[PDB]
């Protein structure tokens, strides 16, 4: 049992003059809870107006995008547990233009957004390694 | 929630599906009314359209209706990369396992640690998935591309023992170079002065040096009549005496040319031009047979020779020599008695006036002797084609010889000034047609210009037999002369004007001339030149010296050149175009990795298991 | 394809239990054997890869050995050391393009 | 007082066989007509551009057809190519006849022609329907002669860029009919439309041309179609239909999407600026790849009340709908467009491109419509309406109305009576119940005092299939029976391939077998002389769909879901030794954004046959020339003669 909290805002004034459709990954072997993730969509100032999850992908519809820090959180399970330690991704697309995509990269709670990569100035090394 | 200790199937065993190819079965092949040809199909799973086309010398060709041939694997893995990647940049593979089975699947998907790429665990950590029947299970995979050029990374997904299912797809992703793309595009001018032109190499200090250098050429050729009815009307059969046919045989040989030139025999029937040329061989025969014997050409036999019909005479049956199998000596021996009766000083006699006069144009009037002279010369000039190219050398020599002394005595009177438009006018095309030296030619130009006159737009020189005469001369004069510029086409547009009326080139003198002249005119309008810009570029690069051509004769081109330093052109031709060279290159850029419009954030927050950790 | 086995029968123990395949390119692909107990589920109990990489189930592994031989297109499976809970009814297992699974008709070994 | 009859299509192809028709009329029977035709270019002192051919026909057999060579040499050596004022040669049939006896101007008789280097046939196929950059393209050129078989003459293929510059020419000559060539597209190339063309070498205008389409594309793994309830909406006053589409997403092997569309709606103009709506988006999951998506009247309107668009202004616009389905939990989308759905204000759309001008007074003018539904299929038993207003001069207009429904094929012929001496005809056809798509169109009457017109009747008015032997009636109208025979020829792909006559009688009946050379279409010239004039009327007849008779059967093993890497068996019929060029594409690619044009089939290659026809509309004509030209023909009795086209198309 994990909790997720997914947050959307936008810069505006130009480009997007829409809503949005989130797109965020759970970990591997999880999938949100049906419940939790209903009663969204079932409050009067619900901040999702249609949602849809299935395994580890979760498609939450944002009807409006405001310049605030506006957010919603929901629940997760564990079905499996995760093999390895590597960090989601979450993608918000444009309603009317999703070629305006924004992903994102969120690691697990003790882990870091991206991959351990010691880079210099012209190459890089990783060190994922025990 | 627990895993699996080695109880998957082997990872060698399960086959790799590696060959993706968007089309495969290209080929042509010969059939004996039947054939049978066994296909690999390739390991991608969608539907082949398979279609053919049959070309047998026979029956000819016939398309086929296309096969639809399905290829589908129940348990498979889709991995779909992305079109870019760069190197040293977060990427994440995303390769879902589609079960189509009607039984739940436990799987362990790991990449194999193919070097240049650094996996999440730094090898093949398993990540075990349950897939429920007819289900998709995303398995992410984050890795960062560290290699140079490609790497060939493969997803193995190796099902368990409770149902022994597997498959693995193996791609390669291709990590393009540090930087971005810049393009440089160099637009320039082209033209037949200002011909040669260098492009600077290129120096800006953004290129990435070890990288690609991609050039480009882009060549640009960027290219910018009298009424059928009344010039076939004066199609007559010629009757009467020796001058009376060539009244009549005048207009018909230049009708039919003015026509043959002007290309309008296709208005009329194609009886007519038959009609025409069967006139002009009557014609022919009916002036031949006037011939005195020493090729005189008088309008009776009785009567003395005139020069000035001797001339006319000359001139018709030299041109009408063309369409018509004459004989050439007869025609040798008119231009030989004509030259007996040129004076001591290059003037022409013409002893006998001819009995009408009205035929003479605009000759009648206070000067005569220059008028004949140059109108002679004229004709003789036109006898100078039907002369044999074999034997008769001397002949040719002595018309030279006099044609010139007619030309010098022309260049006086000319140059005295005080002629009328008439005589002016013939003697400048009489000294251009005959090449006469260029400051007697040049006076008599612009003598002539002084002559001119200009009432309003398409005006110059209803109207008199003279005036449109004197006109027409001029015209073939000015171009004779430096071609037209915009003075032929002002000028002629009004003999076109004069000779639309009903019943128009009253005489016959004009009417032979205006039609000579208004079909060079139109000959030399509907015109036009090869326009070539074939230009070549040469440039001492690196690899040493290389050179190429463009030929735009016709469009526009374009051309790959391994030229990597400052170039050089050589541009030719009248032709005038857009040459525009563009190199394109990659620059060190740099922007942000965060969005920029619209932003998500998500965070996690809980306990997670693991089953590997450092 | 058609797959045949024999060879089981009541034991003190050790069991030849071959199988044959039927052809169809036997080698080149996976094979191996699958346990089935009384009321419990068909579980793997051995089997050999296509390069001769072995597993066994963890339960009963490195008791008995498996054996794969191209020459005559059959398969082994020797017991030894019969444990009192092994009764159960095996199958012949191949597995040919990755996707492909078949069973034989399953014969039943006793044990006393 | 004979005459000598030319005829020969308006066209002249330089290097292909050109067919000629001499025919005498009224000639004492007593005497043989002797004579030569040929090409000559007047422009160059009547220099032959082809060798004479001689007819020699005689009383008893006067029609006669005679083919003329063309060579390219021929024309070179005359003079044709350094013409200036437009392409136009003179075809001449000399014979003596015509100046001993006829005591004419001149023993010559001839009609201007135009001429052109378009000759053969050349069908260029690419690899695949769509590139992205970097990518190698394969192409292969076919060449064919006028008679569809495989030709081996020098052709030039040149590859054009984006913005229209070459980047590739190879001239080949090829003896095997086919020519397989491949280059690779620059790395860096913009996205665009490409263009392959090609030519014989020593024909000018003879290219023929095949375009791909270069993309940045990632090959798509399932297909988005968006099938709206029906393709037209109708707008009415009152009356505003429902508008209800539905949304199939389904893998390219064949099973169904699982995953959520996203739809939004809105309005194009003609040019195709968008105009969203706000708060009509609908977001349903799809269920076994469907989802249906409809408006509701109320929620439309109060759309466009926010638009303040208007119901009266959907004029012609259409209603946009794209879809960004979203596969869970697969994570890809793939957009579906539906640009082609319009308002209308009426289902049906008449066509009357088939209903010949120029009726002809005392014979039934015949009716020829086509039902079409707006934006679909042509439709079945659909009633239509016409109402025929002849205006009689010399009483008030009368008003006929017959109604006939639609045969079955959306095709309608609906002959009305029309009298004699009518000024002119107008009629109004309107099919629909209710919503009638009224058309109407008006024919003027022939001018009185001519000769008497010849009326073309056809009974069954369905087009044959190849094989098959259609009658035609004709019928001499309102002129004495001094003619003794019907003469008739038959047109196809600009060329006379066939001259008879048929002696008159009662009921006149010409039997025309109807082969592979008369595909797609034909034309039926038919003329008879009342004396000293000429009347004629044309018929253009339309032959069915006529497969190839090649007969390539591509086949495979039944459906036995081929896994990969499986060996499948291509089974390849032929009805004779052929050169089978095959290509496999995958449909993914169709999928991927694109024109979705269609590719190489029998609908361009008879487009291509009939690409040469040179005559244009129904048929009929005012005079006996008018007809003549209608069809595509050069004539001239001496007397009377057509004047040269003034361009290569009607
Ligand atoms: C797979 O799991 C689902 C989960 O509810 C279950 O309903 C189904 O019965 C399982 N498959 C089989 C073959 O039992
Ligand atoms: C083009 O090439 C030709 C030779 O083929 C030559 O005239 C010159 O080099 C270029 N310019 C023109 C106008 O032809
Ligand atoms: C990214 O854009 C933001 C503007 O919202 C700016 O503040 C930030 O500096 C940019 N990141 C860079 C320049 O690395
Ligand atoms: C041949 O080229 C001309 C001009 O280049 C063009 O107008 C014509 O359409 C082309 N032919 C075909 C069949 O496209």
């Amino acid at each position: 049992r994990v909790h997720y909290t997914v947050c959307i805002w936008r810069n505006g004034k130009v480009g997007l003059s829409g809503m949005a459709i989130a797109d965020v990954t759970l970990l591997s072997g999880f999938h949100a809870l049906r419940a939790d993730l209903e009663k969204l969509t079932s409050l009067s100032d619900r901040y999702v107006s249609h949602f849809e999850t299935e395994g580890p992908h979760v498609l939450l519809y944002f009807d409006s995008v405001p310049t605030s820090r506006e957010c919603v959180g929901f629940e997760a399970v564990q079905e499996v547990p995760v093999g390895l330690v590597q960090p989601a991704s979450a993608t918000l697309y444009d309603y009317y233009n999703p070629e305006r995509r924004c992903s994102v990269f969120y690691g697990a709670p003790s882990k870091s957004r991206l991959l351990a990569t010691l880079c210099s100035a012209e190459v890089c090394q990783c060190a994922e390694g025990k | 929630e627990i895993l699996q200790e080695e109880d998957l199937i082997d990872e060698d065993d399960i086959p790799v599906r590696s060959f993706f190819p968007e089309n495969w079965l290209w080929r042509v092949e010969t059939v004996d009314r039947f054939q049978i040809l066994t296909l690999w199909l390739p390991d991608s799973l969608t539907t082949w359209e398979i279609h053919g086309l049959s070309l047998s010398k026979t029956k000819g060709l016939c398309v086929a209706t296309p096969v639809q041939l399905r290829v589908f694997r129940e348990f498979h893995l889709h991995l779909r990369l992305p079109m870019s990647v760069r190197r040293f940049e977060q990427l994440e593979l995303r390769p879902v396992l589609y079960n189509y089975l009607d039984k739940n699947l436990t799987v362990s998907v790991h990449v194999s640690p193919v070097e240049g790429l650094c996996l999440a665990g730094g090898g093949g950590l398993a990540q075990q998935v349950l897939v429920p029947a007819g289900s998709a299970r995303p398995v992410a995979f984050s890795v960062v591309p560290t290699a140079a050029a490609a790497v060939s990374l493969k997803v193995v997904a190796r099902g368990s023992f409770e149902f022994p299912v597997g498959d693995a797809v193996s791609k390669v992703l291709q990590i393009e170079k540090e930087g971005a793309i810049h393009r440089e595009e160099l637009v320039y001018e082209l033209n037949p002065r200002g011909r040669t032109l260098e492009i600077p190499g290129n120096s800006d200090p953004n290129m990435i040096p070890d990288g690609d250098f991609n050039s480009y050429v882009r060549v640009t050729a960027s290219d910018p009549a009298l009424s059928p009815g009344g010039v076939a009307s004066l199609l007559r059969l010629p009757r009467g005496c020796g001058e009376q046919t060539m009244i009549y045989l005048a207009p018909t040989l230049a009708a039919s040319r003015y026509l043959d030139k002007t290309e309008q025999w296709s208005t009329l029937p194609p009886e007519t031009k038959d009609h025409a040329v069967d006139l002009i061989q009557k014609g022919y025969m009916r002036i031949q047979q006037f011939r005195k014997a020493d090729g005189s050409y008088a309008a009776w036999l009785s009567r003395d020779s005139s020069t000035w019909l001797t001339a006319f005479v000359l001139k018709v049956l030299s041109l009408a020599q063309e369409q018509v199998g004459g004989s050439p000596e007869k025609l040798q021996e008119t231009s030989n008695w004509l030259l007996s009766q040129q004076q001591a000083d290059g003037s022409f006699q013409d002893p006998c006036p001819v009995l009408d006069r009205s035929m003479q144009g605009g000759l009648v009037g206070n000067d005569e002797t220059v008028a004949l002279t140059a109108f002679v010369t004229i004709a003789l000039h036109h006898g100078l084609a039907v002369f044999q190219d074999e034997g008769a050398e001397p002949l040719k020599q002595r018309v030279e010889a006099s044609i010139s002394k007619a030309n010098s005595f022309l260049g006086e009177k000319a140059s005295a000034g005080l002629l009328g438009a008439h005589a002016a006018a013939i003697t400048a095309y009489a000294l251009s047609l005959t090449k006469a030296p260029v400051d007697l030619l040049g006076v008599a130009h612009n003598n002539l210009m002084a002559m001119a006159q200009e009432t309003g737009d398409n005006l110059y020189w209803q109207a008199p037999a003279l005036w449109i005469e004197t006109t027409a001369y001029a015209l073939l004069h000015l171009l004779l002369h430096e071609g037209k510029a915009e003075m032929a086409d002002q000028a002629s547009a009004w003999l076109t004007r004069q000779g639309s009326f009903q019943g128009g080139f009253r005489s016959t003198q004009d009417t032979v001339i205006a039609l000579d002249a208004l079909s060079a005119y139109w000959i030399a309008s509907h015109t036009t030149e090869e326009r070539g810009l074939n230009v070549t570029l040469s440039s001492t690069g690196r690899n040493g010296f290389k050179s190429h051509a463009l030929q735009l004769n016709n469009l526009e081109e374009e051309l790959q050149f391994s030229l990597g330093s400052k170039i050089n052109v050589k541009v030719g031709g009248n032709s005038k175009g857009t040459l525009k060279v563009l190199r394109t290159y990659n620059v060190l850029d740099m922007k942000n990795t965060t969005c920029q419009d619209l932003q998500i954030e998500v965070t996690v927050k809980g306990h997670v298991e693991y089953t590997m950790e450092a | 394809v058609q797959l045949v086995e024999s060879g089981g029968g009541l034991v003190q123990g050790s069991l030849r239990l071959s199988c044959a395949a039927s052809g169809s390119d036997f080698s080149a692909n996976a094979v191996g054997w699958y346990r089935q107990a009384p009321g419990k589920q068909r579980v793997v109990v051995a089997s050999i890869s296509s390069t001769g990489n072995t597993k066994y189930s963890n339960s009963v592994k490195g008791r008995f050995t498996i054996s794969r031989d191209n020459a005559k297109n059959t398969v082994y499976l020797q017991m030894n050391s019969l444990k009192p809970e092994d009764t159960a009814v095996y199958y012949c297992w191949l597995f040919r393009f990755g996707i492909e699974n078949y069973w034989g008709q399953g014969t039943q070994v006793t044990v006393s | 007082k004979p005459r000598l009859l030319l005829f020969s299509p308006s066209v002249v192809h330089l290097g292909v066989p050109l067919s000629v028709g001499v025919q005498l009329q009224d000639v004492p029977r007593g005497q043989v007509v002797k004579g030569s035709v040929f090409l000559r270019n007047p422009s160059r002192n009547n220099v032959p551009c082809s060798p004479k051919v001689d007819f020699t026909l005689s009383s008893e057999r006067d029609f006669a057809l005679l083919s003329l060579q063309v060579p390219l040499k021929d024309a070179k050596s005359c003079g044709l190519h350094q013409l200036l004022r437009g392409p136009e040669v003179q075809l001449v049939a000399h014979s003596p006849w015509l100046k001993d006896s006829l005591s004419r101007t001149t023993n010559i008789q001839g009609i201007n022609l135009l001429f052109s280097s378009r000759r053969g046939h050349l069908f260029l196929q690419t690899d695949q329907p769509i590139y992205n950059p970097g990518q190698r393209v394969r192409y292969r050129v076919f060449a064919l002669d006028q008679k569809m078989r495989p030709s081996t003459d020098t052709i030039t293929v040149m590859v054009e860029n984006s913005h229209g510059l070459r980047v590739r020419k190879k001239e080949v000559y090829m003896p095997s009919s086919i020519f397989q060539d491949d280059f690779v597209i620059p790395d860096i190339s913009e996205p665009g439309t490409w263009k392959i063309s090609a030519r014989f070498s020593d024909g000018l205008e003879s290219n023929s041309s095949t375009q791909f389409e270069v993309k940045k594309y990632v090959l798509p793994n399932f297909e988005v179609k968006i099938t709206p309830g029906k393709p037209y909406i109708l707008t009415v006053p009152g009356h505003l239909d429902e508008m209800q589409l539905d949304i199939q997403a389904r893998y390219i092997y064949g099973k169904p999407v699982q995953g959520v569309a996203y739809v939004r709606f809105g309005l194009l103009d003609e040019d195709g600026k968008k105009t969203f709506f706000r708060g009509l988006e609908s977001q349903t999951k799809l269920v076994n790849g469907q989802s249906h998506i409809s408006l509701s009247k109320a929620e439309f309107q109060d759309a466009l009340e926010k638009l303040n668009m208007g119901i009266t202004d959907l004029q012609g616009l259409r209603l946009y709908v794209a879809a960004a389905i979203i596969e869970s939990p697969g994570g890809e989308m793939e957009e579906a467009e539906l640009t082609s759905w319009y308002f209308v204000s009426s289902p049906f759309s008449l066509d009357l491109s088939k209903t010949k001008r120029h009726l002809v007074p005392g014979a039934p003018f015949l009716l020829q419509a086509l039902v079409r539904e707006m934006s679909g299929s042509p439709a079945s038993g659909i009633p239509v309406k016409v109402s025929a207003t002849v205006s009689s001069p010399g009483s008030v207009p009368e008003v006929q109305d017959i109604q006939q429904n639609t045969d079955g094929s959306g095709q309608v012929s609906i002959p009305i009576i029309i009298p004699q001496t009518i000024s002119e005809l107008q009629l109004s056809v309107s099919a629909g119940s209710p919503h009638p798509a009224i058309a109407r169109l008006t024919v003027a009457a022939p001018p009185s005092g001519g000769p008497g017109f010849l009326s073309i009747e056809r009974p069954d008015s369905r087009p044959p299939r190849v094989g098959d032997t259609l009658n035609l009636n004709l019928r001499a109208v309102g002129s004495g029976a001094t003619f003794s025979h019907y003469y008739y020829m038959i047109l196809s792909r600009g060329q006379i391939v066939f001259m008879n006559r048929e002696p008159k009688r009662t009921l006149t009946s010409v039997s025309v077998f109807v082969d592979h050379h008369l595909a797609p279409s034909f034309y039926f010239v038919a003329f008879y002389y009342h004396g000293d004039h000429p009347v004629a009327n044309s018929l253009r007849v339309d032959v069915q769909a006529g497969a190839c008779e090649g007969k390539l059967e591509l086949s495979v093993d039944g459906a036995k879901q081929y896994r990969n890497g499986e060996s499948v068996k291509l089974h390849l019929e032929t009805d004779s030794l052929a050169l089978v060029a095959l290509g496999a594409l995958d449909t993914a690619l169709y999928a991927a954004g694109s024109k979705s044009h269609k590719p190489l089939n029998m609908g361009k290659v008879f487009e291509a046959m009939n690409s040469y026809d040179l005559g244009c509309g129904p048929g009929g004509g005012d005079s006996a020339l008018q007809v003549f030209q209608a069809a595509g023909l050069a004539f001239s009795d001496g007397d009377q003669w057509t004047l040269s086209r003034k361009r290569l198309s009607c």
